[PDB]
């Protein structure tokens, strides 16, 4: 689940990447990806 | 040959109901009334699920 | 003075561009409580619907309303999908067509398959509505079709995309770009010996917003039931038929949101075509020879 | 919302602000978008006041008269809200066709034969309900009247005649209407284009015949340039005076017709 | 024409396009008959 993900308070932490974020979902360094464009009402769907 | 006639017929019938105290639950939430508008009216659709 | 005191009231008031719908939405409020229709600007309309037609619209949402002018008397108006007119164009696959009559024609059905094929589709017995949100399987199916807006949930909890298939999305694809795409509904007419043919149906889609220009690049691809349209044509003195295309505009949506589907239902599985943000502008219906 | 108040210029009967309370979904025409207005003005009785001028006249003054929907009456003023575009409305269903739930609404002249029945009339003024008959009907309205009077040349002979009166009863959908005989200006911008046409064409299928596109004009080709200049300037503008009054600019999408088919609430366009 | 004159003497008022909607979306065809006192009628028939 990722509305879960969303709605738990979450940690703040450092973290590192290797060049991008968007670029991160082609070498995929983060397997099973879940992305956001703007708003999402699939948060506010329960 | 025989001819044999079969038919169904109509009784309206008051049926006697009875349920043990409690026997099911119903759990019921607010009204939630819902909109749809026009020039005549506005006609609200109130529900409960 | 006192004529001009009570209108700098007035004046003073507009706070909003309107400040008149948000004054209606809270006052609805107060006659009992949050009221689930403020925050919409999509309108809708209720569909009371023949119960044999509770299929793939009951199970997915998005798809495409069509009105039946069916010459019939006394049931004349059937409400139609988009996938409903896949097993009559001929643009569509005929495995495609067998796939949803065994969806759709389960002993209910098979009426508007004989009566789409015989009385053939003038262009005239079809009329867009819109989409479907909030589908009601209950007694009789409601179908809450939109009829100007995005499909979604309600609360805005989840646009509804909506539902093209495959075998009537790509013949007629635009270009590759994404700023904004339309959707338009075009039917082509093919001519045979005999008849219309059960001659074809489109759902283009296209960057282009004027309607010559978009008609030229359709003569691009029609040039073959042209070929036909002209020779039936010259091959009939006295007979008429009706005109090659018939075009309208049907909506637009951000385009950016290109992905293609498919659905898994009763006798399979069907591809489709599903544009997520597809906001509901009924243009009207433009004919060309 | 944008609002238009009508001056009761004919002193009302009470009872009759009861049928003006019968039409409050009604739509009423009007010349001009303005608050003010007199009441002569409400309706396209403007229109209907000239016994010479036909049912293209009878179009074209519509076309130009912008369409307004009743809000409500209140005794000596009406009150008329504009129809805004992109928004439902329920208009009242006076027209002799009970609509359908997604038929698009084309407004026409209204038609005195044989469904002859005035109107809501007070002091001397009706205001004249023009029906918002469907946009597919409307055509074929357009298609009987022209080539009726195309034949209204011909009545002498019988079999021309008798090919006028099963032409002339227009069925459509739950209810038929017959509609009179005669739009001459009109069919004569008609037998012009199909005159002309097949005489001024065939200098120029052969030179576009050498190069070609979608290969047809091979098919095309078996069907003074001051009067050249004249011909084709007067074939164009033939089609252009006869498009002004074949194409319909649709005004209402109904979304669904209500019970008693009395009203339908009707998404506005055009 | 002889069966029907002899009883029953309707076919079809409507052509086969509007008969397939009385074969699917089966059309109440015959409206309550003008004279019924004992509440609705019934029927059906096994050959033996």
């Amino acid at each position: 689940n990722w509305t879960a993900t969303e709605l738990l308070p979450k940690l703040d932490v450092p973290i590192d990447l290797l060049t991008h974020i968007k670029l991160s979902v082609g070498e995929e360094m983060f397997n099973n990806f879940r992305l956001y464009y703007g708003d999402d009402p699939e948060r506010y769907n329960l | 040959f025989a001819l044999t006639v079969v038919r169904t017929d109509t009784f309206e019938t008051d049926t006697l109901l009875y349920s043990t105290k409690a026997s099911t639950a119903v759990i019921i939430n607010t009204p939630i009334v819902t909109k749809e508008d026009r020039d005549i009216n506005t006609v609200f659709h109130v529900s409960q699920n | 003075s006192f004529g001009p005191m009570k209108r700098e009231v007035m004046e003073f008031d507009p706070e909003d561009p309107y400040k008149v719908s948000k004054m209606r939405k809270l006052e609805r409020s107060i006659a009992k409580g949050y009221v689930y229709g403020a925050d919409h600007q999509a309108i809708t309309a209720r569909f009371f619907v023949r119960e044999s037609l509770g299929e793939v619209e009951q199970k997915n949402l998005g798809v495409l309303m069509f009105r039946l002018d069916t010459g019939i008397e006394m049931p004349s108006t059937v409400l139609v999908s988009l996938f409903f007119l896949s097993m009559v164009a001929e643009n569509v696959s005929a495995a495609t067509k067998n796939t949803l009559a065994a969806i759709y024609g389960r002993e209910g059905e098979a009426i508007r398959t004989w009566l789409r094929d015989g009385a053939w589709r003038l262009h005239r017995v079809v009329h867009p509505l819109g989409c479907t949100n909030s589908i009601t399987p209950g007694a009789t199916c409601l179908i809450t079709c939109s009829m100007r807006g995005h499909s979604y949930n309600m609360l805005k909890t989840e646009i509804y995309p909506l539902l093209v298939p495959k075998e009537i999305y790509l013949d007629l694809d635009g270009e590759s770009t994404d700023e904004i795409r339309f959707v338009y509904f075009v039917i082509t007419y093919d001519y045979n010996s005999d008849r219309q043919g059960r001659p074809s149906a489109f759902v283009v889609v296209s960057r282009i917003t004027h309607r010559h220009t978009l008609i030229n690049v359709l003569r691009y691809r029609f040039r073959v039931s042209r070929f036909h349209f002209l020779n039936n044509s010259i091959s009939g003195y006295g007979p008429s038929t009706g005109c090659l295309g018939t075009l309208q505009r049907l909506g637009w949506f951000c385009s950016r949101d290109s992905r293609s589907g498919i659905v898994a239902s009763r006798a399979g599985q069907l591809s489709v075509v599903k544009l997520e943000k597809f906001y509901v502008d009924v243009g009207p219906l433009v004919e060309f020879a | 919302e944008t609002t238009v108040l009508v001056t009761f210029e004919q002193r009302l009967t009470t009872g009759d602000v009861g049928k003006l309370s019968r039409l409050i979904g009604a739509v009423i025409p009007i010349p001009y978008r303005h608050h003010l207005l007199g009441s002569s003005q409400v309706g396209l009785d403007a229109v209907v006041k000239d016994k010479t001028r036909d049912y293209s006249r009878m179009r074209a003054r519509m076309r130009e008269m912008t369409l307004t929907i009743m809000r409500r009456v209140e005794g000596n003023q009406m009150i008329l809200g504009v129809p805004t575009h992109g928004q439902c409305y329920t208009i009242r269903n006076t027209g002799p066709v009970s609509w359908e739930k997604g038929d698009v609404l084309t407004t026409l002249p209204p038609v005195f034969s044989g469904e002859v029945t005035g109107l809501v009339s007070v002091s001397d003024w009706d205001l004249v309900l023009p029906w918002i008959v469907p946009m597919a009907l409307a055509t074929e309205i357009n298609q009987r009247m022209m080539m009726l009077a195309l034949l209204s040349l011909d009545r002498s002979h019988e079999e021309v005649r008798a090919a006028t009166a099963q032409l002339r009863v227009v069925r459509y959908r739950d209810a038929t209407l017959t509609l009179p005989e005669i739009m001459r200006n009109v069919c004569i911008s008609l037998s012009m284009i199909a005159n002309l046409s097949s005489e001024v064409t065939l200098a120029y299928v052969r030179k576009l015949a050498l190069e070609d596109s979608n290969m047809l004009l091979m098919k095309c080709q078996e069907i003074t340039p001051t009067e050249e200049l004249n011909k084709l300037t007067a074939l164009f503008v033939m089609i252009r005076q006869i498009t002004d009054v074949i194409s319909e600019q649709p005004a209402f999408l109904v979304c669904d017709v209500s019970p008693d088919d009395k009203s339908a609430l009707c998404i506005y366009k055009g | 024409a002889w069966v029907r004159q002899a009883t029953g003497a309707r076919r079809t008022e409507v052509l086969d396009s509007e008969a397939i909607s009385i074969l699917t979306f089966g059309r109440k065809t015959d409206k309550g008959g003008p004279a019924l006192l004992h509440g609705q009628r019934a029927t059906c028939e096994v050959i033996l």
